[PDB]
């Protein structure tokens, strides 16, 4: 199969298959942010090393439908699901947590997508760490 | 000054005719969209706006699946449309 | 899967021999051609529209073939979506346009399209005559006498649509 | 309201079985579900080999037609198809064209479909819960 489809059914196997070089990381990175599979993200940012130019070329790819889309801290703020590996990016110090969205619903910051999917853990998190509105 | 319309120039193309449900796929997305990027790319630069629209509503005038009639609304061109593609 | 463009000598062609019957063009040396997508995905009270992501992408793709720089919004209330469209209507890149798009993608009734927070109870809808008013040449003078195209995916009524006839 | 059309019947094993359409996984723009109705639909001539359907003359007899001819029985509240009791057409709830049964022996008890998870299979019940119905034309 694809390697959506093994994020998507947890296809450990053909994920590591596939899953070889740093951008095949990003690329599923990115899947697993979009399709809301927390454990297959987390499971890539523990066996790889991930950094903020990788958060960057994440933000630059065009084959991903997720990243062509939506930006990386859209993807983080989507859906509470994405929440702990949201914690990672916060915790490893990847994202900027009142980066304004350049692409998807531009001028929003992660804080609004809190707002709008209204979780408490999330909006907690985010305060707590010093998130601010983005003032559209 | 000079004397205008209020409303002038405008076209709108719904998913269905009124009082009636659109549908969407799951996998590819909506028909209509569907439809309507194929026939744009197909026709975008021999036809203007109206031709590929009836274009789009020909290819759902029997029915497959399930029945949609996209329609055109509020159409208050005085000109035709050329998107001229490639220009 | 591909646009298939048009020769530049039938632009000149049709430019001048249809001077009058067809819509002024702009070149795209100087064209700022401004596209605006808006697309309900998740809901508060309503069944998600899961498939919504394939069309964001295609339509993107299909207008920024056209020239037309696409900025799109992603689960607004109706209140925001007016917010969203009259700020479309104040941008000044439209005075340097000959068109605009306006791709509208949620659910639906009648009377208008739905957003995130709409429900039976509390309804949360944006009217077709909203749009309409937003882009009129009373409001939105930057567009006058240009081809204001709306396109919407949206259902219209609770009806299926079909009959059974011989 | 949102009944379940079916498109083909399947006549295997002296039992009959409702092919329905393919929803291709296509979800409606409006919010909104049911599902309490079904109906033949004489697709190709289906209703008067092919499986063919056969409704007699108030009341009525239920016969199928796939190179063997065969009545419907509801005897011990139980259906089967015997190659050759009695029903009583009536009008579905909320409907004009279609047209549903019910048991003459074993009154109260109508005609119904349950699911077979990939088809739809014939039943007699009282008003999980699916109710058979044919177009009156």
């Amino acid at each position: 199969i694809s390697l959506e489809d093994a994020i998507k059914a947890s296809n450990y196997e053909e994920i590591n298959n596939k899953v070889t070089d740093k951008k095949m990381a990003h690329q599923a990175l990115a899947y697993s942010l979009g399709n809301k599979k927390a454990d297959i993200a987390l499971y890539l940012l523990s066996k790889f090393n991930f950094t903020k130019q990788d958060v960057a070329e994440m933000e630059k790819m065009k084959n991903n439908r997720y990243c062509n889309l939506y930006d990386v801290e859209y993807l983080l703020s989507k859906d509470g699901a994405n929440y702990k590996v949201l914690e990672y990016f916060i915790n490893n110090g990847l994202v900027d947590v009142n980066k304004k969205f350049q692409k998807v619903n531009s001028g929003d910051t992660m804080l609004d997508n809190a707002m709008k999917s209204k979780d408490s853990k999330m909006i907690d998190f985010l305060l707590k760490n010093g998130a601010i509105l983005g003032k559209r | 000054v000079y004397k205008t319309h209020v409303e002038k120039d405008f076209i709108a193309f719904c998913s269905s005719t009124p009082h009636n449900v659109s549908w969407r796929d799951s996998t590819m997305g909506s028909i209509f969209i569907t439809q309507l990027i194929t026939c744009f790319q197909k026709y975008s630069w021999c036809c203007h706006l109206e031709e590929v629209f009836r274009k789009v509503q020909q290819s759902f005038e029997t029915p497959r699946a399930k029945a949609q009639m996209p329609t055109i609304e509020r159409l208050s061109m005085t000109r035709y449309f050329y998107l001229f593609p490639g220009n | 899967d591909a646009l298939k463009l048009c020769p530049h000598e039938e632009f000149l062609r049709l430019c001048k021999e249809r001077a009058e019957e067809i819509y002024p063009i702009k070149e795209r040396n100087n064209r700022t051609r401004l596209a605006l997508i808006i697309c309900n995905t998740e809901f508060d009270h309503l069944p998600p529209r899961n498939g919504a992501d394939f069309d964001i992408t295609g339509m993107k793709e299909l207008l920024e073939g056209l020239d037309y720089s696409v900025d799109v919004e992603e689960n607004l209330t109706a209140r925001d979506m007016e917010s969203a469209l009259r700020a479309f209507a104040t941008r000044p890149e439209h005075k340097s346009s000959d068109s605009t798009f306006l791709v509208l993608m949620s659910h639906g009734i009648l009377e208008g399209i739905c957003g995130t927070v709409h429900d039976e109870k509390k309804p949360d809808v944006l009217l077709y005559d909203t749009i309409f008013q937003i882009f009129n040449n009373r409001n939105c003078l930057s567009l006058k006498d240009k081809p204001k195209v709306i396109i919407v995916q949206a259902a219209r009524g609770a009806n299926r649509g079909e009959l059974w006839v011989r | 309201d949102n009944c379940i059309n079916f498109v083909a019947m399947k006549f295997i094993d002296n039992t009959l079985y409702f092919i329905a359409e393919d929803d291709e996984n296509l979800e409606s723009d409006y919010f909104g579900k049911l599902e309490s109705k079904l109906s033949v639909i004489r697709n190709l001539n289906d209703q008067v080999p092919r499986t063919i359907f056969i409704i007699s003359m108030m009341a009525v007899t239920i016969s199928v037609k796939c190179e063997k001819i065969s009545t419907l029985s509801c005897e011990n509240k139980i259906i089967s198809f015997k190659e050759m009791i009695i029903f009583f057409q009536r009008s579905v709830p909320g409907h004009d064209n279609k047209m549903q049964f019910e048991s003459s022996s074993y009154e109260g008890y109508f005609l119904a479909c349950e699911k077979e998870r990939d088809l739809f299979k014939l039943i007699l019940k009282k008003e999980r819960s699916i109710m058979f119905t044919v177009q009156n034309e």
